[PDB]
RNA sequence: AUGCCCCGAAACCCCCGGGCUACACGCGCGCUACAAUGGGCGGGACAAUGGGUGCCGACCCCGAAAGGGGGAGGUAAUCCCCUAAACCCGCCCUCAGUUCGGAUCGCGGGCUGCAACUCGCCCGCGUGAAGCUGGAAUCCCUAGUACCCGCGCGUCAUCAUCGCGC
RNA sequence: AGCGGGGUGGAGCAGCCUGGUAGCUCGUCGGGCUCAUAACCCGAAGAUCGUCGGUUCAAAUCCGGCCCCCGCUACCA
């Protein structure tokens, strides 16, 4: 029955944690989204992650593939209105990382202001830079 | 490798009404278009359409840093004032939805020199 | 307000776009924390000062939220802002960079305004930096005072980690 | 060519005989105190140890050949 390690979607999950908190180890799933997927799958969010069966893991991964098709609202995904296809998508792990990298690269290609700010490693959302954001060594007079 | 904005090609974006296009832009651009264009932007758009028709074979220079880039503007070159000069901008398809002023920086990049007298407590 | 000296077709009067918001670095005053003298979820209690016609808006309907469409009463001891938080009860977490901390960044939705890129504020999902109590030094305070907790007005089309008060 | 000695932050020593931090004075940078300067107090950067191996749970130094340096002597083309 109990397993101290369970692997879901290429990530090893603790078996002693509650399922809702165990699922947060996946990059791209927070506590709220995990609770949503647990409720959609018809599983108690407070159950130990170590009591899962293979069919339940398969169901969870299937839900993670296309959450909108399984009843999750369109405003709860982490990439609505995709730039290429125009659909509402949810991404995790490597695909999420490369999507973010592609967004920043697209900004850099057209030489937009935010692209230059990303290149130079400077604040992007309009902060002041005279006092804070200091990371370096003191220069002598 | 072709360009698509929400699953639509550039030609499909060309044959769209202004109201139809606004449903694909983000919230800020949709609100700005819903409130209408300022008279200066009207004159600039008239010049752009005239250039597209095959007339007005002259450089296009403007002060309208807050004009939203539209699909019908792709392929031209526009000179946007940055405070003291007009810099050339070549409009690419991936610029749809951005303000012109985003491509004409107003400040020069900083290269720091030696700290002067009074920069530290002991130097005063 | 005002003497003298200067400019007097510009150093006067308007309009457009920028800047005062830059960033190897030194310093002042603060906010948020480094967790159990807690974090989260559900439930239960008790204020005062002030302000309102270019305005305050109860009550009904739509929306997950921010918000949207109508709209009684009020020139005010009459109507509205206005059913505060710290506090108490039950359940989960048990000393861990974590169910502590929330900086930074991606996508999407809104409001004010003639205009939101430079350079505004709000909401949803995602991401998850330093920080594990602080050297030499140094500040405020004697009673409904200090500490801790929120609220009102000024500024104000929109914007409060501020000032003056409760 | 023979004999002897040691190579330790920017400088000068500890650090090996008795193995447990790479430590002590000066120097550079930053902050305190003062109306301000000097004196005085605090913090930080800076030598992964000069290469391999033997010892040890543990040392560089305890030892060994290499890297070059320093001192003395021999040395009649
Ligand atoms: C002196 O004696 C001389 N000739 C010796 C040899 S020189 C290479
Ligand atoms: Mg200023
Ligand atoms: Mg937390
Ligand atoms: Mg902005
Ligand atoms: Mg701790
Ligand atoms: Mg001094």
């Amino acid at each position: 029955d109990f397993r101290h390690i369970v692997r879901v979607a290429g990530v090893d999950l603790d078996g002693n944690k509650q399922l809702r908190w165990a699922l947060t180890a996946i990059k791209g799933v927070g506590i709220n989204f995990a609770t949503m997927v647990c409720r959609v799958a018809g599983l108690d969010p407070f159950m130990k992650a170590g009591y899962l069966t293979d069919e339940q893991v398969k169901k969870i991964e299937e839900i993670l593939q296309d959450p909108v098709a399984h009843g999750i609202p369109r405003w709860a995904v982490n990439r609505p209105k995709d730039y290429e296809t125009g659909r509402d998508l949810h991404l995790i792990t490597a695909k999420l990382d490369m999507a973010i990298r592609e967004d920043i690269m697209r900004l850099r290609r057209i030489r937009a202001y935010r692209g230059i700010r990303h290149e130079l490693g400077l604040p992007v959302r309009g902060q002041r830079t005279r006092s804070n954001f200091r990371r370096g060594q003191t220069v002598g007079v | 490798k072709e360009f698509r904005y929400r699953g639509y090609t550039l030609e499909q974006l060309m044959n769209m009404s202004l109201e139809e296009l606004a449903k694909l832009l983000p919230a800020r651009q949709r609100r700005s278009l819903k409130r209408g264009l300022t008279p200066e932007q009207k004159k600039l758009l008239r010049k752009i359409r005239l250039a597209k028709k095959g007339k007005y074979n002259k450089p296009i220079r403007t002060h309208c840093r807050d004009m939203i880039v539209l699909p019908e503007m792709v392929g031209l070159t526009i000179y946007v004032h940055n405070g003291k000069e007009f810099v050339p901008v070549e409009i690419k398809p991936e610029m749809i939805g951005h303000y012109l002023g985003e491509f004409a920086p107003t400040r020069k990049r900083v290269q720091h020199g030696a700290p002067g007298i009074g920069a530290t407590r002991s130097s005063m």
